[PDB]
RNA sequence: AAGGGCACCACCAGGAGUGGAGCCUGCGGCGCGCGCUACACUGACGGAGCCAGCGGAAACUCCGUCGUGACGAGGAAUUCCUAGUAAGCGCAAGUGCGUUGAUUACGUCCCUGCCCUU
């Protein structure tokens, strides 16, 4: 985490404990899919999520993403977690926690 | 020209999976794949299987999708997932026999080992994987439903309207006849290809076309 | 979008659900008059955000 | 959607010619091929499976159930089959196989009911039943790759287009030097017989917005 | 039929797996279970730092050197689970001990069960 902070502040200034809680910030989703009964062949329907579900879910997004995110590689958990933080803490698709929110909210939009 | 597997997350590629392929070995003391033509007597035995045995139709689709120049151009991987539920994923460049007798024995013996390996290299070519296929595909990735009833499309279309880091997903289904649900739970919408049915592989050879003129391959 | 945030009032206490998703009326923050029937998630006490798009919807047991 | 045939002349129609396509029947009969007579033997001669997929990929073909296709089989001993559009091929090889040597026996194969013929060896040369006007081309990797979509709009309102394919694993592409105006290619890359004729079907049925 | 309840042999939300390899070991029969060893850079090797409990330990830390050069991380299935715990780690004793130390649950009766009362 102190190496990864660092990293953050040598690639934009700022407090890179700003950048950290922004990717925060928007990585949590909006509307999630339940697995509603739907009769047999299931329909997922269009639930709200908590802000402690949301905060709880970016957290595992962002770490799971620089942990997995970077795997056989030639990077260090601490870079790869910078460049998952950073890239979520502006949004501009690349980043993998912010793609997959997208996508799960695409999917929400169509449950309704 | 770098191999396409699910490992890639984020290159814009076509993706064609099977679903519903008719892959299941037969004891007889030897193993076969259950098909239509030695096994239709057993089958009515039975009383069931009927056209639940089309492993032929599999095979028309990988060479039709292999062979193909959208292939040859490294922007197609398949996958396959069978009647039973098996999920297989298919190294874009492997040499699939050109023969069903051929054929069934690879799937006979992929299906026991659960992957086929190049004798000299350590990459498979053929991989059974785990369940759902949605874990694999890239992560923006268009899904759809390859069916008759939906509304009829011009893939080359269809195709210029993705994100320019926007793959795209088809489900076939690898089989004779059935309701085109075999993928309702994934898939974004359903679309057909033709005013007129067809046949698994040439839904995959319209498709491929398609998305060959799109995508500029000659 | 245009984004509305909400605030509970009141948990229902006798429902009927399927698990997980529970069923909340909100106050609706940008006036005080208007209230929602709506459905959440995640587990969800009093008095917080809610991030609202589609703004009626009017749900029932799920 | 009336149905084409030799004798119509006029109609404006694509035609593929299935050539170097190996039906050779084994004495025991059944069709020769690789498989079961790998041992027995080149194998090249005997591929058999690329026809019965090229028929697959032709008859199931939109432009088929359009009625503007025709197919014809000339194999590697110059024997010649007109196919009838409305033929529904059996699907299996074995199938297939059953069928196809009984046609070479009998030199036709009849609808149980109906006086057409599903299948017919006809007298050669294929020239005597194609269409008057009729541009003569075989496809070659080889040669000048082109769009097909392209091509065909280039055609006379009147003129039909016949392509010579071969249904071989390898080899010259002289098979149709004789009749032919024009060889080409249809893609950077070497195709399978089947795949080569998706290609022409799909730019044609582009071209002739089917459907 | 009705109303309450309880339960991860239930569901709502995860962890750790098991079902893959060889071998060890028990059980069956004449396939099944517990395990051990495995397929690097969040590493390996070299210095160096240097801390337990039950009866100067290892992981670990720092500074350096090396630089990506049967089994390629496990099918359909399926087990157990709510804090010094899980997992990791080693240690004494013939099962215990401490060190490092979490994600998720603490909810419900929708489903499958059982219980109560009507």
């Amino acid at each position: 985490i102190k190496h990864t902070l660092d990293i953050i502040n040598v690639l934009t200034d700022q407090n890179p404990i700003q950048v950290v809680v922004d990717a925060i910030t928007n990585t949590g989703p909006r509307e999630d899919t339940t697995r509603v009964g739907g009769g047999g062949a299931a329909r997922r329907q269009a639930v709200d999520v908590s802000p402690l579900r949301r905060v709880n879910q970016a957290i595992a997004l962002l770490t799971i993403g620089a942990r997995e995110a970077a795997f056989r590689n030639i990077k260090t958990i601490a870079e790869t977690l910078a460049e998952e933080l950073i890239n979520a803490a502006k949004g501009s698709s690349t980043s993998y926690a912010i793609k997959k929110k997208d996508e799960l909210e695409r999917v929400a939009k169509s449950n309704r | 020209p770098p191999v396409l597997t699910s490992k890639d997350k984020i290159t814009k590629r076509m993706i064609v999976v099977l679903a519903m392929a008719s892959l299941e070995t037969h004891k007889i003391d030897k193993y076969v794949l259950l098909n239509c033509d030695d096994h239709q007597g057993l089958l009515k035995k039975m009383g069931r299987d009927i056209s639940e045995a089309r492993p032929d139709i599999t095979h028309q689709c990988l060479l039709t999708l292999l062979d193909s120049p959208i292939n040859k151009a490294g922007k197609l991987q398949v996958y396959i997932q069978t009647s039973r539920g098996i999920l297989i994923e298919v190294n874009p460049t492997v040499r699939i026999p050109r023969t069903f007798k051929r054929f069934s024995g690879l799937m006979v013996q992929l299906l026991h080992k659960l992957s086929i390996r190049s004798v000299n290299s350590e990459e498979k070519l053929l991989k059974v994987i785990k369940n759902p296929i949605t874990d694999h595909l890239p992560t923006k990735c268009r899904k759809v439903t390859l069916s008759f009833d939906a509304p009829v499309i011009r893939v080359q279309d269809y195709i210029e309207k993705l994100d320019d880091d926007e793959s795209i997903c088809v489900f076939v289904g690898a089989m004779a006849r059935g309701k085109d649900n075999f993928a309702d739970e994934y898939v974004d919408e359903k679309v057909g290809l033709s005013n007129y049915p067809l046949s698994a592989s040439v839904a995959c050879s319209k498709f491929c076309h398609g998305a060959e003129d799109a995508w500029n391959i000659l | 979008t245009p984004v509305t945030l909400a605030k509970v009032i009141k948990v229902l206490a006798r429902t009927g659900s399927r698990g997980g998703v529970t069923q909340v009326r909100v106050e609706f923050l940008e006036d005080t008059s208007r209230t929602i029937v709506r459905n959440v998630k995640g587990p969800v006490r009093e008095n917080d955000i809610l991030v609202l798009m589609e703004s009626e919807r009017e749900a029932r047991r799920l």
